[PDB]
RNA sequence: GAGUCAACCCUUUGCUUAUCUUCCCUAUUUAAAUCAGCCGCAUAGGCUG
């Protein structure tokens, strides 16, 4: 009776895009330039741990890299994400079951997670280590055919904003059923003059090289897997452990290897059946269990 | 024939090129019907005729172990081993720039169309991509056969794909002539008798296997006759050509 | 007469290839890298330091 | 300077805190001197009449 | 549905000896390139800082 589904399936609510990466300069943003990727060898030691013996040994390796040309000092980051509704609407599986999650649901505040969401997209979180070394960070997003122009910074110590909260609320009431919604991220940055930039990289079999970048037809781009982990990263609902992560059912990132949302009562399956055969619980586990709900993907086994 | 609705340069990202278990690359046709037969049951309209066209198209990596996608935990298992080195899973990924040329006949109006087939445009799939920028579509007429070439005239520049036949079997030929496979369809062997983890309880549930098809890809000033590139479904869930066999 | 960096390909025409960008002699930004951090004084012996690396 | 890109809670913390009673005068007097004293500029230096730095 | 961090590729080098390219040729016909400016939805004298 009320057997746990083990295929149950959601749609990729945010779609983001490919994104590309050009040079521009501060003053002449009209005129912008392509960044091709070229490839390079290198020669260093060996620093291994516990190989004393092994010291004395070269190694000759190749490798890709990626920078801004002799004369340019701006790197802009522009693609494209698209909020749709048709949340609690099944794609693969249950007919009868989501509604009964429906029914425990509608609660939650979805202005919350629009709020997160745009604050994520405007600090430019989804640039992992092209901040590193920018005095000037702004970005301009066109939706609707009206336009902001953001300045945002300091991702830690969050504060209400008041400028972010009409979009925020326009993407909230979009996800509560409704069509879609584009955005253009168009992030302009100021790292320097001739400074290493950091493209998304791929793993293949032993090749010719040993640090491939990603490319689109001659120009270094990133992966759309990235910035859609970028813009999922809003878990701040566990006593402890500032700086949130990702969410993701049995929440844990591995580039770290730590283990957060063990088996210590703070899961995802762990909750509902609870919730049904019991009283119901705080208002903030509803908030993560409708998160992880709304990036698609297929839950059960 | 009366209308026909173009979209050119559409920017798809991130499609699944594992279409089986031994074919990579170009998306399969039974995916374009699919999609077209979803599109008869959403707008109403019966469609008869499918052509598409292939622009640009960048598998991720390099001559050989492409792209592998890093999968993490999404099952109800973990919570122990959950900390370290999620399943692999191989399976690549691919861009594209596409675009589609189709025919509608609806007397109504003639904008509304257009409304609702970009609406469900802007909220579809292409075989797990996701559409990023495309061009305004825009309506073409034609009356009969003989006129027909103007369309060609109408959407250059593109390739197209035309039928070419097998002799006796694939299996070498295809290294022979040195053309492509495709699937043209499914073939059924036997039916699966259970029906319980099924999206539907009313639908006969039956198993497939595919089937290759020789398809090859040109210039459409080297097509003699245009009637080689139509699709037409055939008996026992095939599909084939207007004009048959190819001949000079 | 000038020394740039050099690259080792494998086998092909040339014998002594020169990294350039878009055709301009220029140096690696890692041994300009090896030459800064050249201040390892802080050993038994031998002046004339060596960079700084484990082991 | 003294967090670790990848991992580390308890043993770069512990590190960083035995750490910082070091002096940054010294190696940035000698990375800065490096700088300024041309060895940066590998062997075209030989056969030099007069350089100069301008930083 | 996150491939993520780090790196000195260096030294030396004789490319050189000779060479006939050559005969023939009808580019034909037609052509049009035309000082926003006050009250006036007007190609009838113009009193305008």
């Amino acid at each position: 009776k009320l057997k746990a589904p083990a295929v149950l399936a959601y749609s990729r609510k945010i779609n983001p895009t490919n994104a590309l990466m050009f040079a521009v300069n501060w003053s002449d943003r009209d005129n912008t330039t392509a960044v091709m990727v070229g490839t390079k060898t290198v020669a260093g030691t060996q620093s291994v741990r516990g190989n004393p013996n092994d010291a004395d040994k070269g190694n000759i390796q190749t490798v890709n890299f990626a920078n801004l040309p002799h004369n340019k000092n701006t790197l802009l980051v522009k693609y494209n994400v698209k909020f749709v509704g048709d949340v609690f609407k099944a794609e693969l599986g249950g007919g009868e079951y989501s509604n009964t999650l429906q029914t425990a649901l509608e609660n939650t505040d979805f202005g919350t997670l629009a709020y997160r969401y745009v604050y994520n997209i405007a600090a430019g979180r989804t640039l992992w280590r092209n901040r590193v070394g920018a005095e000037s960070i702004e970005t301009v997003i066109t939706v609707n055919d009206q336009t902001f122009t953001f300045s945002d910074l300091l991702v830690n110590e969050f504060d209400e904003d008041v400028d972010v909260a009409e979009i925020a609320d326009m993407v909230a009431g979009v996800l509560s059923g409704e069509g879609f919604v584009t955005l253009k991220v168009e992030h302009y940055m100021l790292l320097g003059e001739g400074s290493e930039v950091f493209p998304s990289q791929e793993f293949v079999e032993n090749s010719k090289l040993s640090k491939q970048l990603f490319d689109l037809n001659g120009q270094a781009a990133m992966h759309d897997q990235k910035i859609g982990n970028a813009i999922r990263t809003i878990d701040t609902w566990y006593e402890d452990a500032t700086t949130p992560i990702a969410v993701e059912p049995y929440g844990s990132v591995v580039r770290n290897g730590v283990a957060y949302r063990a088996g210590n009562k703070t899961d995802l399956f762990t909750l509902m059946d609870g919730a049904v055969n019991g009283k119901s619980l705080t208002e903030e586990d509803q908030m993560f269990v409708t998160a992880n709900l709304i990036r698609g993907g297929v839950f059960g086994g | 024939m009366r209308k026909f609705i173009i979209v050119k340069n559409v920017k798809v990202d991130g499609i699944n090129a594992k279409s089986s278990d031994i074919t990579v690359g170009m998306p399969p046709a039974t995916t374009f019907c699919g999609l077209g037969e979803t599109m008869s049951i959403k707008t109403g309209i019966v469609v008869k005729a499918v052509s598409y066209g292939s622009v640009k198209f960048e598998v991720r990596g390099s001559r050989f172990n492409t792209s592998v996608t890093k999968f993490a935990w999404q099952d109800r298992g973990n919570g122990g081993k959950a900390n370290n080195n999620s399943p692999i899973q191989p399976k690549p990924l691919a861009d594209g720039v596409f675009t589609l040329c189709f025919e509608v006949e609806w007397e109504d109006c003639a904008e509304v169309l257009v409304d609702k087939v970009t609406n469900f445009i802007n909220t579809a799939r292409i075989a797990g991509g996701t559409i990023a920028s495309f061009n305004k579509p825009f309506v073409k007429v034609a009356k009969d056969a003989e006129e027909l070439a103007s369309v060609k005239n109408a959407m250059m520049p593109c390739y197209v794909v035309v039928d070419c036949g097998v002799e006796v079997n694939i299996f070498e030929d295809a290294v022979n002539r040195k053309l492509q496979p495709m699937v043209n369809g499914y073939k059924k062997l036997e039916k699966i008798v259970d029906n319980k983890h099924m999206r539907d309880k009313f639908t006969p549930a039956y198993l497939a296997t595919p089937t290759y098809t020789m398809i090859g890809y040109k210039m459409v000033s080297n097509v003699d006759n245009f009637d080689q590139a139509l699709w037409q479904y055939g008996e026992n869930t095939k599909v084939k050509t207007i004009g048959g066999i190819y001949n000079d």
